């Protein structure tokens, strides 16, 4: 019956915590939310305080406009009514103008108009999010590691919705809005490309992507592991090892015959997770505009 | 070799089997019984696989592939060349990773250190348990098993989920991915917060957790804590496998008709079944 | 063409990073070392990177990694065989000694601190604010080891400010001093605080802290390092 620390038993508030000054603007912040007991067995009892500035404003204001726009469509295609929208909500869809429309912005509104208008609002609010991303670490004087992250995932975005059908010469090929539809576009993309398993970037980015959960579990297991020695203050452990530090290293290095370093393995565990949508992008991008089939493309390999 | 400050950690003790036997190492690998287990297991499959590879005509790794009893011989044995060599190899894998994990827990005993690691170890063995032993048993045949080979496991793979249609209707699977993908965000945010904080802009000094907690708060309304995001990548990972599974032992078994047809269930409630519109009507 | 140029150039990158990769995590415990402390023969294939220095924050100076490594202490154990690679055996007591499970690394002899500067683990008794939101409050109730014997009452609980969480239990001996203990070693119950690493007659050898509001790192390591290795030099007075 010894304790594992997954969930505290024993929760302990204190006054809100307001955080770090700085550079940055404190009357951008809110103030701070309620504090969730629920949370609180987990992780951190308080909600808030967040940053608003103008950037995050226009940036939560797109995506809810595109969001919005989605699911007004919807409602039309339900015919405003709600028992309909409840019951296929899951099979509307917000399609893209069909091939004939190219790069245009002709086609209308209901046949691809509102797919643009989406897909615009959505691009402002990713780029717009990022943007943010890269000032809130600014404002403190961190490194820009969760913007080039980001950046990452973003790539495999752009590519879908927007590099790739530019590329291709047609918004068609982009991904529709919806839960099942999206489904559909995924499984049909693959048939039509010859054996998504000879995608070489497809492989790998599955390799890291399984690789994510192998090691965000060695990760997190280590962690919990030594938490009886201080281990998960991070910073602190690298900045002056302690036996945490130490005994993490030992088990991998008696298990496996190598290790890492408090601070290494963040290096190992920010690459493992942003080279599955890096090798995914690329995969995808080459797909249908230089190689037709990876199948027979891995049969002469050009 | 020892790194600089391992010998005080090199002492005596915590094996589960054999005492003193063997209680020691060789280079930075610990060695107890079940290092022992591990090599014994390991060994011998690889020499049978290698086995399998003779009687298949090639060498090339590419190419080398171990099937299991075809569906003929249900839960039965089978002939070496046709199955017999995968029923041996899949005891022996089982041996080789329960072993690992068993030598883990030796490893933690003499460090001090808790259990996670090869309870989180174990997660995956059960998955790989369920598609070697698990599915096939509660369906009848070993023959539903997926074979050995680096192309041909993937072949499976496919061949296995169009036999019931786009295999994204699952929806077991469909929380599956999400866990996954999850995963992957999170593991790429922790890494990204910690390094940012501990490489700062140029000249300035190393941040704190405060700084890590503030920049989530002023992100996103919310940070988890340190000691929440480990347990959160744990959790995220391991309930990943569990539905990964849980998506598998309950395919070809009780549901083994198409998985989009599964989600009639929901369209063919009485209160909106029949109203007319929408994409059903 | 295209494709087969990714590819090529992939792979290319991929071992240049596990690279990068595999000397970053060589800063600290390189270069590998013999039994003896000296230098080994065989480093591996993975040449020490260049030097890097963090600059730490409440005017507590830089670290610069890699860089000459002591062990800043005195090692009680001893070779049980004439040959590389067996296991070492203390040379007094393990617990007392600090090896084995009952290690301890010599860390800054400084608590640590929030990024206000003021110390990050307090005692709740003057935490300001600081009170128990969830769960049984611990304080209060008797403390037993794994002997199944009482070894005294929780007096406080020790908490992280910045982080808002319990970090060990204060507990008081029958002698009327306190041991710290950490959080994750203890069991809180309904009646009791249930302690499974430790026998009821080595909670007085729990390594004590000089100040009574605040815990230095090389305290929290001596401290941990002690109840951790229980679990192993306990196990005779442990039962079940
Ligand atoms: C293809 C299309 C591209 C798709 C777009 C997606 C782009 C995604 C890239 C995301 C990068 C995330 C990495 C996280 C990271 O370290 O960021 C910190 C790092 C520093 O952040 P900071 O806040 O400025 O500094 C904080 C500290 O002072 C300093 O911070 P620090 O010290 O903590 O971190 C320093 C770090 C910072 O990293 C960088 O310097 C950025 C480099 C990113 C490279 C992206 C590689 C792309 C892969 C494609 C492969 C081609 C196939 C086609 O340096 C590295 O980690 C080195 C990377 C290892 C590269 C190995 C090179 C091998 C080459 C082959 C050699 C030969 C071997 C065999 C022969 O960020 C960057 O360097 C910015 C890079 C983003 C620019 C994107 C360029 C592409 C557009
Ligand atoms: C799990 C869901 C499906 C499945 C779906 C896929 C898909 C889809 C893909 C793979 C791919 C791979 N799979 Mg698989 N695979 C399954 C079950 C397995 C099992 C198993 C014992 O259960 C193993 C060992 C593998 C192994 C592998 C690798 C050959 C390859 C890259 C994996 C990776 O990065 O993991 C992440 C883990 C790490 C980074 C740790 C490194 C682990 C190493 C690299 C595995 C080497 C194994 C070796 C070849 C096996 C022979 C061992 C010898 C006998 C000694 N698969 C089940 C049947 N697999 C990818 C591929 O590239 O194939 C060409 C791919 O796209
Ligand atoms: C039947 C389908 C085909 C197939 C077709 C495809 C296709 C097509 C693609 C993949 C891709 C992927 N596939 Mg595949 N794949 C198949 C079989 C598999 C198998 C398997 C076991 O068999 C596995 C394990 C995988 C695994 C994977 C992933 C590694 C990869 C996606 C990574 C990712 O994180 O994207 C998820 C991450 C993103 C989509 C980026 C998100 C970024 C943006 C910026 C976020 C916007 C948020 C927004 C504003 C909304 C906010 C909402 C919030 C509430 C606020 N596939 C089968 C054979 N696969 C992708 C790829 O990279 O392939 C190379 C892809 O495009
Ligand atoms: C066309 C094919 C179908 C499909 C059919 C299937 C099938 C069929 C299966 C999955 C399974 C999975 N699919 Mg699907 N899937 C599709 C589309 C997708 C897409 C996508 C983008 O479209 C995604 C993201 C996924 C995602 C996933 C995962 C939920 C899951 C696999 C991970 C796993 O089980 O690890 C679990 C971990 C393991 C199996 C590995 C454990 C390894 C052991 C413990 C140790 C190995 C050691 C080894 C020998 C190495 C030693 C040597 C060296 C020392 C390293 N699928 C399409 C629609 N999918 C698989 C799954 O659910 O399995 C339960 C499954 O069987
Ligand atoms: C939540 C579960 C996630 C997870 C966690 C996890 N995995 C782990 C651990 C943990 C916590 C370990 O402690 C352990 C580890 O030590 O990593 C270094 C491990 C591990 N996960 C591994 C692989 C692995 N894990 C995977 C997945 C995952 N691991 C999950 C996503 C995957 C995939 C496909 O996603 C793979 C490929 C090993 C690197 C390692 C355990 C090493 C080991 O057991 O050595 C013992 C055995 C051998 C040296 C080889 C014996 C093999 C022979 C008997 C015959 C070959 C068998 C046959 C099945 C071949 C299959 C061929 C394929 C082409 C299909
Ligand atoms: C390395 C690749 C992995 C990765 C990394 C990654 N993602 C990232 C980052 C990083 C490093 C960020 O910094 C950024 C981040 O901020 O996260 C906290 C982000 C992020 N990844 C996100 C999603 C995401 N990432 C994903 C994937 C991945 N991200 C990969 C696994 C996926 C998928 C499909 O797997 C998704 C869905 C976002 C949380 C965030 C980017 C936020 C953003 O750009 O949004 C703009 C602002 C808005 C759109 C507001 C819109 C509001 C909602 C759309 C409506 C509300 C929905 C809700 C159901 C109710 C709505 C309320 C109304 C009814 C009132
Ligand atoms: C913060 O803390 C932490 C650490 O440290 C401070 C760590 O290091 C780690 C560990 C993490 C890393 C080192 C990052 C790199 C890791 C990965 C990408 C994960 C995937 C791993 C691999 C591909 C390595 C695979 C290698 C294996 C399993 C070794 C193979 C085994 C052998 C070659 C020998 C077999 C040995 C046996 C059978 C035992 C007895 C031996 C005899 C000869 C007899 C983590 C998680 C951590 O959180
Ligand atoms: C130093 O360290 C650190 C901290 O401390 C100082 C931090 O604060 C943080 C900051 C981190 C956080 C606040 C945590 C971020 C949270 C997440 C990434 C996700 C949390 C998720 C939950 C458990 C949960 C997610 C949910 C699921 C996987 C299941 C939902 C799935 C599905 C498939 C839908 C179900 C059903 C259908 C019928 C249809 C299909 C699906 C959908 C509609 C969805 C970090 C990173 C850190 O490093
Ligand atoms: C309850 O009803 C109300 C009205 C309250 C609602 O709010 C309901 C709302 C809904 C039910 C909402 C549902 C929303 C979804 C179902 C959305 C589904 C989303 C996914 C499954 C999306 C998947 C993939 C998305 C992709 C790949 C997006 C790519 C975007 C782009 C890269 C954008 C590129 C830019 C374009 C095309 C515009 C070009 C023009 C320029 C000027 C830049
Ligand atoms: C300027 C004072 C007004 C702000 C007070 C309102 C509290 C909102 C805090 C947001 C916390 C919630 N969150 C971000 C998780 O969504
Ligand atoms: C997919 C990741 C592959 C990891 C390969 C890295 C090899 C580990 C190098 C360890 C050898 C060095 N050592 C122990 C002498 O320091
Ligand atoms: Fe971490």
């Amino acid at each position: 019956a010894e304790y594992q620390n997954i969930f505290s038993q024993v929760q302990v508030r204190g006054p809100a915590d307001l955080g770090m000054t700085e550079d940055v603007n404190l009357a951008n912040r809110s103030g701070v939310g309620p504090f969730s007991t629920l949370l609180g067995w987990f992780g951190n009892a308080q909600l808030g305080p967040i940053y608003l500035g103008s950037l995050g404003v226009l940036s939560l204001f797109s995506g809810l406009m595109w969001f919005f726009t989605i699911g007004i469509w919807f409602w039309y295609q339900a015919g405003w009514n709600p028992a309909v929208f409840l019951r296929d909500l899951f099979f509307f869809s917000l399609e893209p103008p069909a091939p004939e429309y190219g790069l245009s912005f002709a086609a209308p509104l209901k046949e691809g108009g509102l797919w643009l208008i989406a897909s615009f609002f959505m691009f402002v609010a990713v780029w717009s999010w990022w943007g943010r991303t890269y000032l809130r670490a600014q404002a403190l004087g961190m490194g820009k590691h969760t913007a080039w992250a980001f950046l990452s995932a973003i790539w495999l975005w752009m590519v879908l919705g927007f590099i790739r059908p530019i590329l291709m010469g047609s918004w068609s090929e982009a991904v529709p809005y919806g839960i099942f539809s999206h489904l559909d576009w995924t499984n049909n993309f693959s048939l039509v490309h010859g054996n998504l398993r000879y995608n070489p970037f497809h492989d790998l980015s599955i390799a890291f992507l399984y690789g994510s959960a192998l090691l965000f579990a060695m990760h997190g297991a280590t962690i919990l592991a030594v938490s009886r020695f201080g281990g998960e203050r991070e910073l602190e452990q690298i900045a002056d090892r302690g036996t945490a530090a130490e005994r993490a290293a030992l088990f991998w290095r008696w298990t496996m015959g190598f290790n890492a370093t408090m601070e290494g393995i963040h290096r190992w565990a920010i690459w493992m997770a942003v080279l599955v949508t890096l090798t995914g992008g690329i995969g995808i991008l080459l797909s249908g505009t230089v190689v037709d089939n990876w199948y027979v493309w891995g049969q002469n390999h050009g | 070799a020892l790194l600089s400050f391992e010998r005080k950690y090199r002492v005596p003790g915590g094996t589960l089997v054999g005492g003193n036997l063997f209680d020691f190492w060789v280079g930075p690998f610990y060695v107890g019984f079940f290092g022992v287990a591990t090599f014994f297991f390991a060994a011998l499959g690889i020499i049978l696989i290698a086995w399998s590879a003779v009687l298949q005509g090639t060498w090339n790794p590419q190419l080398i592939s171990v099937y299991p009893p075809a569906l003929e011989y249900g839960l039965g044995g089978a002939p070496l060349a046709k199955g017999g060599l995968w029923q041996i190899i899949t005891i022996c894998a089982t041996g080789a990773f329960v072993s690992w994990a068993l030598r883990e827990v030796e490893i933690c005993r003499k460090l001090g250190i808790g259990y996670h690691i090869p309870f989180a170890f174990a997660f995956a063995i059960l998955a790989y348990l369920t598609l070697v032993l698990f599915r096939p048993v509660m369906m009848g045949a070993w023959g539903y098993a997926f074979p050995y080979g680096i192309w041909t496991h993937l072949d499976w793979v496919s061949n296995t989920g169009y036999t019931y249609g786009n295999f994204h209707y699952n929806p077991a699977h469909m929380i599956a991915i999400s866990f996954f993908f999850t995963n992957a965000l999170a593991l790429a945010l922790h890494g990204a917060l910690v390094l940012s904080a501990a490489n700062p802009e140029k000249g300035k000094e190393m941040r704190t957790p405060d700084h890590e907690d503030t920049f989530f708060r002023d992100l996103v309304g919310y940070s988890i804590g340190t000691l929440g995001i480990h347990r959160l990548g744990l959790l995220l990972s391991l309930s990943a496998v569990f539905f990964s599974a849980l998506c598998m032992i309950i395919t070809g078994t009780i549901w083994f008709d198409q998985w989009v047809d599964w989600w009639q269930w929901w369209v063919k409630l009485p209160w909106w079944a029949n109203i007319p519109g929408g994409i059903n009507g | 063409d295209l494709a087969s140029l990714a590819i090529y150039s992939f792979w290319i990158f991929l071992a240049g990073l596990i690279y990068y990769l595999q000397t970053e995590n060589m800063r600290e415990g390189y270069p590998l070392e013999n039994e003896d402390g000296t230098p080994a023969a065989n480093q591996g294939p993975f040449p020490l990177p260049k030097p890097k220095t963090f600059i730490l924050p409440h005017g507590r100076g830089t670290l610069t990694v890699p860089g000459p490594e002591s062990e800043d202490r005195p090692i009680a154990l001893a070779r049980t065989a004439v040959s590389e690679g067996f296991p070492h055996a203390p040379t007094g007591d393990p617990m007392k000694d600090g090896v084995g499970p009952a290690s301890w690394v010599a860390r800054r002899d400084l608590p640590e601190l929030d990024g206000h500067g003021h110390n990050k683990i307090k005692p709740m008794k003057a935490a300001a604010g600081f009170h128990v939101s969830a769960g049984k409050n611990p304080i209060g109730l008797p403390v037993r080891g794994c002997d199944l014997e009482i070894a005294g009452k929780v007096v406080d609980i020790w908490v992280d400010i910045p982080e808002q969480m319990a970090r060990f239990l204060e507990v008081e001996l029958k002698d009327g001093s306190t041991r710290l203990l950490p959080m994750q070693m203890v069991k809180v119950q309904s009646n009791r605080v249930h302690v499974n690493a430790l026998s009821s007659d080595l909670f007085a050898g729990i390594p004590t802290i000089k100040s009574p509001t605040e815990v230095t790192l090389l305290e929290e390591d001596k401290i941990c390092g002690y109840v951790a290795g229980g679990l192993m030099y306990a196990a005779p007075k442990r039962k079940s």
